[PDB]
RNA sequence: AUCGAGAGGU
């Protein structure tokens, strides 16, 4: 859907990095190397990055109206 | 028939205070009331709740039996 | 607890429990003051009173033993050899409880499990229904308790064994893969006398799966005896909680026919 | 459906803080039983309970993961009692507490000054 | 006893605590992640949502939003009370914070809420919602598209992570001792040698590797401990130990009123 | 169905546990309904727990018609059984 | 996999036929209270349950010691021959070198263990098994009397031969599971706790009660107690149902077993199968053919 | 057995077969379960068999 | 030899494709896979929200798995996934589990 | 709850932040699993899968857990230990309670977990009592629509064998369909009562 | 004024066997004259006792005396669980420290004082 | 546990 | 689904056969009565028209 | 409500 705020584990606050992650996803960085310049150690937190799938943005596209 | 019953009431005191929910039903003593989140249904006294109006107001138990009596 | 279908317990000591009492009960498992003094309170039944040390100094210590006889009511006797030599085992086999007492002996499903003769049985018979629902609540609070303190767990790094033990194997199957050569040669040319009884072809596959058997057998042998006690696989099969060689073997040496 | 609230972690509902009884089956043993607490508390207590000499016993369990509290037996010498060793402790960690909080904001600001 | 402090971030705090027991280096922790009051969005009362995200996701996504909640226990109006405790109908000043999402998508492309668009009723710099990123934006609440809308009222109180996450401000706690095992408090699983087997802890710099051949000190104790306290942005991380501090020492003095 | 006499009686002198079952059951039974006590009480509420410590005195008013498989039968009282 | 995932589902199904089969037809039987096995009809099905009349759930393995000892040990044992013994009387406080009454009283309990061994040898387990399930672990009850009187092995009992002899013959009279002064009442009791009494007089010698477990006479009087104790406590209640609680014992391990051998072969016993997938005789040879390949 | 050695002799006969499927597996059943199975399928002279 | 296999994955259905290293299993554990994952929460179809059926079970935040079978590109389970990665680990705590 | 690997249960027991074990990290688990499950089913796939995730959890790559492959747990042990963690998957975890090291080395990683339909809320009923059939006048059938559970043959059985009449009586008496008639002594045929 | 010491001699350890266990260990001695054999497990961890170490080994039925309690240093306290007197004059006893074992063979004259009850063992090197 | 009747003894409900 | 009797036991046509290598998934199939019975089409199984 | 079919759970 969207990304979850908090990270499930570490409780740390993931959900204003993932604009950042794909931006540095854009620029020629690796999953690994944006995660590390996101400041994410804990493989816990990193996961929830790792992972997510947007399903929110398909999700906008069946709107009523165009 | 209890006039409260089918009423949207908040809660006043309690650990559960600020919470909306619509009185299922009534004893004498407690409401058992059927709040707006998690599903949850509780029973709570009916002194411990305030009372929404038409009007958006909130009032008192003692002020809704005023109320209801319709003396005036 | 005991049932009439086998005349004996149906009820035992199960998974962690088990496990957690295997290494409770081993001869180097040394409890300290704050460790003994907070398993004191989940004795049922306890009497208020500390048992004394089993080591005074330099430090004071308990044992696994000592404390797991707590909850083994008084006046409770249980001999079980598996050497018919002597009560003095340097390997801790055997079981020696008196009066409630564990005198030497491994607590383990031969123990504590469901089996016949056990603690379990003995304790019903001897004591009741209810001193034996005492002794399960004791055993199971208080090996729960050291066992969360303590913490078992396993990984993919249990089912590896050493580089030698993988030669091991490997020659065992190539030896057998080799017997299974010959006998196939043998039988393209009469050569394999037919059992009494046994067609041609049964008596071939009957020696091919005797020769594979053994083959799975041998290389999980190997596997088995190269792995350590401090093993997390090796610690669920010898606690007899979950496992046993077969699945060592196939985890670790050969799956087999 | 059956979940409880959660602010039963928090709340007494009208039960006693702390409780404490004396130990009939042992001599100068007191039961202290804690609501609404957990191994925050019991842990150092009991640790800086088996600090003191004239504490010969002193454990702590939680019957049940369920009921937010936890019970503790003391045991003390003849010369003294449980509460009085309990009030003790309670008071020595209380002002290690406060060393701790006092080092740890002198260095704190040391270090930030260090920082500009 | 005594703190070392090894690193400051604007997130976090590295250090170690010296001369201390172990049960009470481990109730700090405990304390920190389960019992700091923080001030976070509670109620949420909902006019409009013709959004695709359902109404009790978006509750339970802006619970989860970090709020400025530093001094919150100082006496209002620096801080605040328990609703539950306070003397206000449903909620006040004291006891809570208002905050408001009034959003709506007239143009073609996407609209994302983030938590800057979240307006805050002006009682006090408590309860604004932490703008952290470089943008200053803050977790991202929601995206809408044409005539989409959100409007909403949050009320935020005070509580504590044992009543839920959402009221937690660290997200953990790095916590180790004795990197050399130098008490065997662990026995090292290994399977042709532990030594190799093991990589050795950053804190293994901070202590003497072991001699050989001295003997096994069997009276000694962890006494060392290596604490890294991580925020989530309500708190900072020193204030998060001053009143993790605090409420131990509060607990402890309870207990000492009672029973006296 | 004639009854035997009290000497000639062969079956078990002892409580069988189907017995021991039916008799504490029976006698809760007869006392949730207000049957009188034969016991002194200290103030126990659950009328099983009465009938048991009636049956520890063995004040049960109690007989067993045990029947023997011909159709005669025998007759023991509670308070008798061991 | 596939095999084992069809096997299972299959199975099920077969062993539940099975048990409910099985429950139908002996759900009427049930122990009297004259001791007798019998259905809902009155026909008797057993004389006795288990024809020795105890509860399946309060028997224990028990090790039959005079079964396996060859007879030069089994009269070291037990033979009690005081004109060329001595030692006895090192055992105990009272002598009894050269006593004519005490000695024949010795001779008619020897003669009786001779009698005992020989029909255990020939008549019951000739095959030579000693461990069988008996009521009351006699052994540990043995166990607890030598740990509850610290019985020192060096202190000399005041036991007479007579005193184990009546004792053990008054606990023998008192383990009664049918009662009644007729003549195959009597039959029936002996026959019922025949195996128990051989067990008890090989365990209660007096050589063993005094050269083995250095018994004195509280002991002795409490361990003759606690087994008739146990005994009575072992005796099957009239009223259970034997039947059910058989079918149920059978089918349970039924749910188990490999789906001749296993479910199939149940289910060839328990139809009466008048054809079977393997007809086999087993032909035993005369001693001196079995003992040579070339008449083999 | 029964037609040969009589209803005594497959009483016995029906306990050993009965013993060898069931402890084929290694597990035990007391011998009064079996024994009172043999004895309710012998007990009208004939082989009752366990069916409608 | 007269032909080739393009890959011995291929011979696998739809959701014993979705199981990793199912060659390192024991056979049955892979066919109770193959029955669970029928039964795993997740997001059926992207257009849930316009369709009135009788039953739905959403997943609020479905992850990717880390560990993926490379012919889960063609069930496209990476776009509509139906799990979480949990950090799991293996212990006994307690005794509940 | 499942994982990927036939490894299914049910949640026992929840326990908060604080409660549960830790990494030098901080890293706490959000499933704790019983080592048992392991040894018996042979369920090698979940330990390597678990492995394999925390290595690409660690360096971002993508894990090919595909079968048939030359991926070995020799090279995701090479790989895991590149990153600074034990190569087999082991982590020494402190406990919660006491913030003491645990004795034993803990399997911790990322694993794939699955949420099943199989819902406790679900399934929970109780009847004491409500709606029965027409026809039998017997507590109707399903959870959805207040109906009683089956006591069965099986059941039947089980109290026969335990000896209670007293409780089989009122389970298929009392309790299901209580009913009383009138019958005639001279015919033995229900009579016609007022 | 020793009544309680039931055994005081003196031993030279000639093995130790450390491979089943880590904090326990079974050492192998000789007293001084030939005459004893004791076998002993020990907690290695807190009291090692390498191969060829002498030391005092003391048996006593309690530790009222306050100089035995002192200079010793290591104490256990066991109970005397088997005994038997060889037809050749020997005697052998085993003891139980909660689970650690000793078995001591020796003589009969000095071995009589050791009975089936509980004991404290006290070595000092 | 239905396998016999219970009864009354009056001569124990007389003391 | 292969409409052979439910209920009768024939483990033959349950059995996982071995011309269903590429052809049938080996190991998805219900546990049950309908284990073998009920099968499905590997990924690059093509059925002919 | 009844009946039939199917999908599942242990
Ligand atoms: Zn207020």
């Amino acid at each position: 859907m969207i990304i979850p705020i908090r990270c499930f584990s570490c409780g740390k606050v993931i959900g204003d990095k993932w604009d950042t992650y794909l931006t540095l996803l854009q620029e020629d960085n690796t999953e690994g190397e944006a995660l590390d310049k996101l400041g994410l150690q804990r493989y816990c937190c990193r996961r929830m990055i790792l992972t997510h799938v947007d399903l929110i943005e398909k999700l906008l596209c069946y709107n009523p109206l165009s | 028939r209890d006039k409260a019953i089918g009423a949207t009431v908040r809660i006043r005191r309690g650990p559960m205070k600020g919470l909306l929910g619509v009185i299922k039903d009534t004893t004498d003593a407690n409401a058992r009331v059927e709040l707006h989140t998690g599903n949850k249904m509780v029973t709570i006294p009916k002194e411990n709740l305030l009372y929404t109006t038409k009007t958006g107001e909130l009032i008192s138990y003692t002020e809704f039996i005023e109320r209801s009596r319709g003396i005036r | 607890i005991v049932s009439p279908q086998s005349n004996k317990p149906v009820m035992g000591i199960v998974q962690d429990t088990l496990a957690g009492v295997r290494k409770f009960s081993l001869r180097d498992n040394f409890l300290t003051r704050n460790a003994v003094m907070n398993i004191m309170l989940w004795v049922p039944d306890w009497d208020g009173i500390l048992p004394p040390p089993v080591i005074l100094k330099p430090k004071v210590l308990w044992t696994g033993k000592q404390i797991l006889s707590l909850i083994i009511p008084k006046g409770i006797n249980l001999i079980r050899d598996d050497d018919k030599q002597s009560l003095s085992n340097p390997t801790d086999s055997g079981m020696l409880i008196e009066n409630g007492e564990i005198i030497y002996g491994v607590v383990d499903k031969k123990t504590v499990g469901a089996s016949q003769g056990g603690l379990v049985h003995t304790i019903w018979k001897e004591k009741g229904p209810e001193i034996c629902k005492g002794f399960f609540n004791g055993i199971q609070r208080v090996v729960n308790y050291w066992l969360l303190h303590n913490g078992f767990s396993i990984g993919i790094g249990d089912t590896i064994a050493d580089a030698d033990t993988m030669k091991e194997v490997t020659r065992t199957v190539k030896e057998a893969r080799r017997q299974v050569a010959e006998c196939i040669q043998d039988a393209q040319h009469n050569r394999l006398k037919p059992e009494p009884g046994m067609t041609l072809r049964e008596s071939f596959e009957a020696k091919v799966s005797r020769i594979l058997n053994q083959a799975r057998d041998n290389a999980g042998r190997s596997a088995e005896h190269s792995l350590k006690d401090s093993n997390n696989v090796k610690q669920m099969v010898a606690a007899g909680s979950k496992g046993s060689f077969i699945n060592i073997s196939q985890m670790s040496a050969c799956v087999g026919q | 459906m059956n979940q409880p609230e959660r602010y039963e972690l928090i709340e007494l509902m009208g039960l006693p803080k702390v409780t404490y009884e004396l130990d009939s089956k042992s001599p100068n043993a007191a039961v202290v039983t804690l609501e609404k607490e957990d191994h925050t508390l019991a842990n150092m207590l009991a640790n800086q309970l088996l600090s003191d000499e004239r504490v010969l016993f002193a454990g702590y369990k939680v019957p049940h993961p369920l009921n937010h509290n936890f019970i503790l037996r003391v045991q003390t010498v003849e010369d003294c009692s449980p509460k009085q060793v309990i009030v003790d402790a309670a008071k020595s960690l209380i002002t290690h507490l406060e060393e701790i909080k006092v080092n740890f904001m002198r260095e704190w600001e040391l270090k930030m000054i260090s920082v500009e | 006893t005594h703190i070392t402090i090894r690193n400051i971030s604007k997130n976090s705090v590295d250090f170690v605590l010296t001369n201390t027991s172990l049960a009470v280096a481990n109730s700090l922790r405990r304390v920190v992640l389960a019992e700091i009051p923080t001030v976070a969005i509670d109620l949420v009362e909902i006019n409009v949502n013709t959004s695709v995200m359902p109404d009790e996701f978006l509750a339970h996504r802006l619970g989860m939003i970090p709020l400025d909640s530093s001094n919150i226990d100082e006496p209002p109006p620096v801080g605040l009370e328990y609703t539950r405790n306070c003397d206000c109908d449903q909620y006040c000043p004291k006891c809570s914070v208002e905050l408001f999402l009034n959003a709506k998508c007239t143009g073609e492309g996407t609209m994302e809420i983030y938590a800057r668009d979240l307006v805050v009723s002006s009682n006090s710099s408590l309860g604004h919602p932490i703008l952290a990123d470089p943008k200053s934006r803050g977790p991202l609440i929601c995206k809408l598209r044409k005539e989409q809308e959100i409007s909403l009222r949050c009320i935020a109180k005070k509580g504590i992570a044992k009543e839920h996450a959402k009221w937690s401000p660290t997200s953990a706690v790095a916590f180790e001792y004795d990197p050399w095992n130098k008490l065997q408090h662990t026995d090292y699983w290994f399977e042709n040698d532990a030594d190799a087997e093991w990589p050795k802890s950053k804190n293994a710099d901070w202590e003497e590797p072991p001699r050989e051949g001295e003997p096994f000190n069997f009276q000694e104790e962890p006494r060392r401990f290596y604490m890294d306290v991580e925020s989530v942005g309500s708190i900072p991380p020193n204030e998060i130990m001053v009143q993790g501090l605090r409420i131990l020492q509060e607990k402890l003095a309870v207990l000492v009123r009672d029973l006296d | 169905g004639k009854a035997v006499a009290k000497e000639d009686r062969t079956t078990t002198p002892y409580m069988t546990k189907y017995e021991r079952a039916r008799i504490l059951g029976t006698r809760a039974l007869q006392i949730s309904m207000n049957a009188p006590v034969l016991v002194d009480l200290e103030g126990e509420t659950d009328p099983l727990q009465i009938a048991m410590k009636e049956l520890a005195q063995k004040k049960i008013p109690l007989l067993v018609r045990r029947y023997l498989p011909d159709g005669s039968y025998e007759d023991w009282s509670v308070a008798e059984l061991i | 996999g596939r095999e084992g995932l069809i096997d299972t589902a299959v199975k099920t199904a077969e062993t539940g036929y099975i048990q409910r089969r099985l429950v139908k037809a002996m759900e009427d039987v049930m122990v009297r209270y004259d001791g007798t096995v019998r259905n809902a009809m009155g026909d008797i099905i057993q004389f006795a349950y288990g024809e020795d009349g105890l509860d399946a759930t309060l028997v224990e393995y028990q090790v039959f010691d005079s079964l396996r000892l060859s007879t030069k040990q089994f009269e070291k044992k037990y033979r009690i021959d005081l004109m060329e013994d001595r030692s006895l009387s090192l055992y105990m406080e009272n002598s009894i070198e050269n006593d004519s009454s005490v000695q024949d009283l010795l001779d008619e309990e020897y003669t009786q263990l001779v009698a005992d061994r020989e029909l255990l040898c020939k008549f019951i387990f000739p095959k030579g098994d000693a461990r069988w399930p008996l009521p009351v672990n006699v052994q540990r009850i043995i166990q607890n009397a030598l740990q509850i009187f610290h019985l020192e092995a060096k202190k000399p009992t005041d036991l007479l031969p007579s005193d184990i002899i009546n004792g053990l013959n008054e606990l023998i009279a008192k383990l009664t599971i049918f009662r009644g002064s007729d003549r195959i009442t009597r039959d029936v009791q002996n026959n019922a706790t025949l195996l128990f009494q051989i067990l008890l007089r090989s365990k209660f010698a007096v050589k063993r009660v005094i050269m083995e477990y250095r018994l004195n006479k509280v002991a002795f009087e409490w361990i003759m107690g606690e087994v008739e104790a146990r005994f009575q406590q072992a005796v099957v209640s009239p009223g259970e149902m034997v039947g059910t609680l058989a079918a149920q014992s059978i089918g349970e391990p039924a749910t188990q077993m490999t789906l001749t051998l296993g479910v199939p072969r149940l289910k060839e016993i328990l139809n009466v199968a008048k054809n079977i997938k393997t007809p086999s005789l087993t032909i035993y040879l005369m001693p001196w053919i079995a003992a040579n390949m070339d008449l083999a | 057995i029964l037609q040969i050695l009589g209803i005594e002799a497959t009483r016995s006969a029906l306990l050993k077969e009965l013993r060898n499927v069931i402890e084929f597996d290694g597990s035990y059943v007391n011998y009064r379960h079996l024994a009172l199975l043999c004895d309710v399928m012998t007990s009208r002279g004939h082989l009752m068999a366990i069916t409608r | 030899w007269t032909h080739c296999e393009i890959h011995p994955a291929m011979i696998l259905g739809i959701l014993a494709s979705i199981i990793p290293f199912p060659d390192h299993n024991q056979s049955p554990r892979n066919t109770y896979q193959s029955a669970m994952g029928k039964q795993a929460m997740g997001v059926y179809l992207t257009n849930y929200q316009v369709r009135m059926d009788t039953m739905a079970n959403i997943l609020y935040y479905p992850q990717k798995p880390l560990a993926t079978t490379r012919s889960m590109e063609y069930l496209k389970f990476r776009e509509l996934p139906a799990g979480q990665n949990a950090i799991v680990a293996i212990l006994c705590y307690s005794g509940y589990n | 709850f499942a994982s990927r690997h036939g490894q299914k249960g049910t949640i026992g027991m929840t326990y908060r932040h604080e409660d549960m074990p830790f990494s030098a990290q901080g890293i706490v688990p959000d499933i704790i699993i019983n080592p048992h499950a392991i040894p018996s089913r042979m369920t090698v796939a979940h330990l390597v899968e678990c492995q394999l995730s925390k290595v690409s959890a660690l360096s971002g790559f993508e894990g090919d857990a595909t079968p048939f492959t030359d991926v070995t747990v020799e090279a995701v042990s090479k790989l895991l230990r590149s990153h600074g963690f034990q190569s087999r998957g082991f982590e020494v975890m402190y406990h919660g309670h006491t913030g003491r090291k645990l004795v034993a080395q803990v399997f911790l990683g990322p694993t794939y977990y699955q949420r099943l339909k199989h819902l406790v809320d679900d399934k929970i009923h109780a009847r004491a009592r409500g709606p029965v059939q027409i026809l039998t006048r017997q507590p109707v059938e399903g959870r959805s629509r207040d109906g009683g559970l089956r006591f069965g043959e099986m059941e039947r059985d089980c109290q026969i064998s335990h000896g209670c009449s007293s409780v089989l009586r009122e389970r298929l008496f009392d309790c299901s369909d209580a009913y009383r008639v009138i019958v005639c002594d001279i015919c033995g045929l229900i009579a016609i009562a007022s | 004024m020793s009544e309680s010491v039931l055994l005081d001699e003196i031993f030279t350890v000639t093995s130790v066997d450390k491979q089943k266990y880590q904090r326990v260990s079974r050492i192998t001695a000789v007293s001084g004259q030939n005459d004893m054999n004791l076998t002993l497990d020990i907690n290695s961890q807190i009291y090692p006792l390498e191969k060829d170490a002498t030391f005092s080994l003391q048996i006593t039925s309690n530790l009222n005396s306050p100089d035995l309690k002192e200079a010793a240093d290591y104490i256990m306290y066991g109970k005397v669980y088997r005994v038997e007197e060889a037809k050749d004059e020997k005697v052998s006893v085993y003891v139980s420290f909660g689970g650690l074992l000793m078995a001591i063979e020796g003589s009969h004259r000095k071995l009589y004082r050791l009975s089936l009850d509980h004991v404290y063992l006290l070595l000092r090197r | 546990t239905g396998a016999f009747d219970i009864y009354l003894d009056q001569d124990m409900l007389m003391n | 689904n292969t409409p052979i009797g439910r209920d009768g036991k024939l483990a033959k046509p349950r059995q996982l056969h071995n011309t269903h290598w590429g052809m049938v998934c080996p190991a998805e199939t219900p546990e049950g009565q309908a284990c073998g019975l009920v099968k499905n089409l590997s990924l690059m199984s093509y059925v002919s028209v």
